[PDB]
């Protein structure tokens, strides 16, 4: 009732904007000849008002399309619109690439020699072992090979940094073996944090060196012999060697040059050689250093020089970091707070880690930690978004290999059902289309072996026979071949699954036409049906003819 | 209807200046398009305005083709040229002879609808203009004389 | 208000309701308020015409394609009260089969997934929606439901099939009244299992994303308080769902479709404007672009 009152309401307005309509007809009627200078109207109403009665209270109202069409899409999106166009011409290249880039083929392949497979009578699975060293194998002869090209450029340099500091990090740290291992650990990353904070210390302190003036003495102690022989502060100098010694050294210069200053380029090596550079508030230089130089630059100094204690180094660190603010997206930066972690609390930071992942990286890290026992990872949420994220990257071509995590991920079953659907969209047609040839028995061989393969090919047929299905609608295609081959292997299909008639003229044709027609007719005893037989004969003899 | 006869005596010259074969060609399409227009002869209104258009430049091109023509009668033959040369002088002879009796009935209506004075006006200016200039038309009709090749001699003593 | 949108939406061409791309990505089916169904072919991505399927007496509304292992079919309703099927055979697209056993105008239609069969459901402005079932030849039953919404439904939306490896299916539609009920059937009688109230006015449009194989099934929502939800079931069997705010817009939301892949949302309505929302590592969903 209220509705009808509503419209009643509309109504009402509708009259009131016809009224209006009939008033600015009145108003702008225009009326020159022969030919007159166009004047304004409102020409635009007229047209509308035809839309509206389109569209035509309550039931109007809300039945007219807010715009108003959503469109979902597989592998991956479509178009969509309603509306500037409604469809995209997307030039392929755009935003996203990244993540494409990253996982060139090869990404996968290499690790699938590493992942290995259970062979058995259907899907197989997937095997752990020597998973680390493996990691490290690739990611450095790949790292190494990819360190020569000619594009894009500081993309391919930050993605090689994070890299580094991803499995780096990680493989450094997957009684006095501890001693031992800590100073091994110290000493790769050392050298490690210097080559990350190169180029940016590189032909920037290049440029420092020749140009002006003072901290530069500094920057050349973040890159030592070098640097003194450059100086070349005589007491300076012999200060200066103490450095990469974690002595208890600090302390003493520390407060007492502090002091003596306090009686009375310098002050700032001698917070390098206290082993506190920036936790110290008290020197308050090393803090206020990090407007002017990379977080990354301060972590090397933390690092290098941080205390002796060979786990103070990675303390510092994750100091300077949760430290800085100026007022997250450095992946370079989220791989160390990812390192700098233990473990446990799985109910949190496990959940920033997904943050972090959201692609082929992400995924192996997690696979590797959960298997080694490193890293127990969980579960079904992350396994999601690597499936996304690995059928994005199939979209061009990447379907084996996210079948074969699919079949080992499930789990343990329900997957599977999702797998052999989506084997099945892959061969509808385009697979039987785009396979009709040598790319699809190597890709068929690919896939762990299962018996999916006449299954693929039957689906081919329908889209576009009777053999492939056997490795009504039998008769139907009978009766189109009113080859041979073919035909026999439809026929003992058929036997195997046991039209009866129908059945019997076949046998009668492998041991005429008119005879056979009787043993369909027999058949059928023990009509349309031998109506489209006859019409199959007549085809079978225009064939003969031709 | 605007574009192209504005067009076609424009390219009349153009045709002049580059081409005389080409030239010739283009002024025959004119031609065609003026006899195409007299055949065809708010809406009265619009005629009316045609009318004024046919009737101070529109007649001096034609006057301007006679004295071609009465040049063209002592040289050239040059039979294609002289077809689409004769046909266009036709058409002027016709167009003249076709348009007066049109004309008359014509203007007088055009005067009426006016009660548009502009229009008029080109009865009263069109009017004087028509006089001529007699002579150059008549020097044309006398070289169609001289040639004895009959058509254009019945257009001109018509 | 609504005639103040209108006039500053003048319309650069005429406009359509729904279109949906078929299966395969070969055809793209389309339908507009001047009671035309016409089908058009994209290969290559250029739009070609190959029929204008005419026969609604009222604007037609949504539009589905059949699953392609029955043939191809088209399905379409209209404000006419009626829903066309539409077959082809060699290019032979003529109707098979045409439905009128609602008394007010069908807002919506969808396909059962697949495996069911060829069930086909459509949802009233009446308050009722009937469900076709396809057996032999041309014979199609129906299973109708009365006043399943208060004031009429406008969406309707299949649940994913999910084997029970004996087979449960739910359907989930949204209406006028505010409530997203959802459906559950037996041996052949449906039930609602259950209402969903989180609307303050009108459904428009309910959609049931596709499970990427993962049980945690999802269901999206938009409606005339210009609000997106995304309800959520954290389990198999336990009848708890979940209501979360993707979005509050300050007019109308028309239309909600889920991307197979990622489970991107795209959200039609509001200002022209489609936008596009991925759900973050953090559980808050983003707004990814602006088509």
């Amino acid at each position: 009732h209220l509705r009808t009152v509503g419209t009643r309401r509309q109504q009402e307005l509708v009259p009131l904007e016809k009224s209006v309509t009939h008033g600015r007809g009145s108003l702008l009627i225009d009326m020159g000849l022969f030919m007159g200078r166009s004047f304004r109207v409102g020409w635009g109403p007229n047209w509308t008002l035809v839309h509206n009665g389109d569209k035509l209270r309550l039931n109007a109202e809300e039945d007219q399309n807010m715009d108003t069409i959503d469109y979902g899409f597989l592998p991956k999106p479509t178009s969509a619109k309603s509306t500037e166009s409604k469809v995209h011409m997307e030039k392929l290249s755009l935003e996203q690439k990244s993540r494409e880039l990253q996982s060139y083929l090869m990404p996968l392949e290499i690790e699938l020699k590493n992942s290995s497979v259970d062979r058995s009578a259907q899907c197989p699975h997937f095997k752990p072992n020597a998973g680390v060293a493996a990691i490290h194998d690739y990611a450095g002869w790949v790292r190494n090979l990819s360190n020569e090209a000619g594009e894009l450029e500081a993309v391919v340099k930050q993605w090689g940094l994070t890299w580094t500091l991803c499995e780096s990090l990680w493989g450094q740290l997957k009684e006095p073996n501890e001693y031992v291992r800590n100073l091994e650990r110290r000493k790769a990353f050392s050298h490690w944090l210097a080559h990350t904070a190169e180029e940016r210390i590189e032909e920037e302190v290049s440029l420092y060196g020749p140009e002006r003036h003072v901290e530069a003495v500094f920057s050349f102690l973040t890159g030592i012999s070098d640097a003194c022989r450059l100086a070349q502060d005589h007491r300076l100098s012999l200060l200066l060697s103490q450095m990469v010694g974690s002595q208890e050294m600090r302390e003493l210069i520390s407060l007492q040059l502090v002091d003596w200053n306090k009686l009375q380029e310098r002050l700032r090596v001698f917070c390098l050689l206290s082993g506190t550079p920036v936790w110290r508030s008290s020197d308050n230089r090393s803090i206020n250093v990090c407007s002017q130089l990379d977080w990354k630059r301060t972590l090397a100094v933390h690092l290098w020089y941080m205390l002796p204690p060979t786990a103070t180094i990675a303390q510092a660190l994750r100091l300077y970091e949760r430290a800085f603010q100026e007022h997250q997206r450095d992946v370079c930066v989220h791989l160390l707070k990812l390192y700098s972690e233990r473990q446990y609390d799985l109910c949190q930071l496990l959940d920033p880690s997904s943050v972090t992942p959201d692609y082929r990286l992400s995924w192996h890290l997690w696979m590797v930690l959960q298997a080694l026992n490193y890293t127990h990872l969980s579960e079904h949420r992350q396994g999601t978004l690597h499936a996304s994220y690995a059928a994005q990257l199939e979209n061009v071509g990447l379907w084996e290999w996210a079948i074969f995590v699919l079949l080992h991920i499930p789990h343990p079953h329900i997957r599977e059902a999702g797998v052999r659907e989506l084997l099945n969209r892959q061969c509808v047609v385009r697979e039987s289309p785009e396979s009709l040839a040598k790319e699809n028995f190597l890709i068929h061989r690919l896939c762990v072996p299962a018996q999916w393969v006449h299954e693929a090919k039957a689906i081919r047929s329908r889209r576009d026979y009777l053999l492939k299905g056997h490795q009504k609608l039998v008769t139907r295609h009978l009766a189109a071949d009113a080859s041979f081959l073919g035909e026999l292997s439809n026929p003992e299909h058929c036997k195997h699954i046991q039209l009866d008639y129908i059945r019997v003229i076949d046998m009668l044709n492998l041991i005429g036409c008119e005879l056979e027609k009787l043993h369909t007719k027999v058949m059928s005893l023990c009509y349309t049906a031998k109506d489209r037989l006859a019409q199959s004969e007549m085809a079978k003899r225009v064939a003969n003819i031709l | 209807l605007q574009f192209l006869r504005d067009t076609v005596f424009l390219r009349y010259r153009t045709r002049a200046y580059r081409r005389a074969a080409e030239k010739w060609e283009v002024a025959e399409a004119v031609l065609d398009v003026f006899y195409k227009l007299l055949k065809d002869y708010a809406f009265k209104p619009p005629g009316f305005s045609l009318m004024h258009h046919l009737l101070s430049p529109m007649l001096e091109l034609c006057l301007s083709l006679m004295e071609e023509g009465v040049t063209q009668l002592d040289t050239y033959a040059p039979f294609p040229g002289k077809k689409h040369l004769e046909k266009a002088v036709a058409y002027c002879f016709m167009l003249l002879n076709l348009t007066l009796q049109k004309e008359n009935r014509f203007m007088d209506l055009l005067r009426e609808s006016h009660l548009v004075t502009p229009l008029e006006q080109l009865l009263q200016g069109i009017n004087p203009r028509s006089k001529k200039a007699d002579n150059v038309v008549n020097i044309a009709r006398y070289l169609c004389h001289g040639n004895s090749n009959a058509e254009l001699a019945f257009e001109s003593a018509k | 208000m609504v005639s103040v949108i209108n006039t500053v939406d003048t319309s650069h061409e005429d406009m359509i309701h729904d279109a949906q791309m078929d299966y395969y990505g070969i055809r793209l089916a389309t339908c507009s308020s001047d009671r035309s169904v016409k089908i058009f072919d994209v290969k290559n991505g250029g739009q070609i015409l190959i029929a204008d399927l005419r026969g609604h007496d009222g604007p037609v509304w949504q539009v589905a394609w059949a699953h392609p292992m029955y043939g191809n079919i088209l399905a379409s309703c209209s404000y006419d009260r009626k829903v066309i099927i539409w077959k082809e055979e060699n290019g032979t697209w003529e109707k098979t089969y045409e439905y009128t056993g609602h008394d007010s105008s069908v807002n919506s239609v969808c396909w059962a997934p697949h495996d069911f069969g060829l069930v086909l459901a459509c949802g009233s402005s009446d308050g009722a929606i009937s469900i076709l079932t396809f057996t032999g030849d041309g014979p199609w039953e129906v299973k109708k439901i009365s006043n399943a919404h208060t004031i009429g439904c406008n969406a309707v939306s299949w649940a994913p099939s999910v084997i029970p490896g004996n087979y449960i299916k739910r359907f989930v539609s949204g209406g006028c009244d505010n409530l997203v009920k959802i459906w559950r059937e037996e041996d052949g009688q449906w039930k609602e299992d259950q209402k969903l109230e989180a609307h303050s006015d009108w459904v428009r449009d309910v959609a049931w994303a596709p499970s990427i194989g993962l049980p945690t099934s999802t269901i999206a929502s938009c409606s005339q308080d210009g609000r997106v939800y995304i309800w959520t079931s954290d389990d198999a069997a336990t009848n708890c769902w979940t209501p979360k705010l993707l979005h509050k817009f300050n007019d109308v939301v028309w239309h909600v479709s889920w991307s197979i892949t990622a489970n991107i949302l795209a959200v039609s309505g509001g200002d022209n404007k489609v936008t596009l929302w991925k759900e973050s590592v953090d559980g808050q969903w983003a707004c990814i672009s602006d088509v």
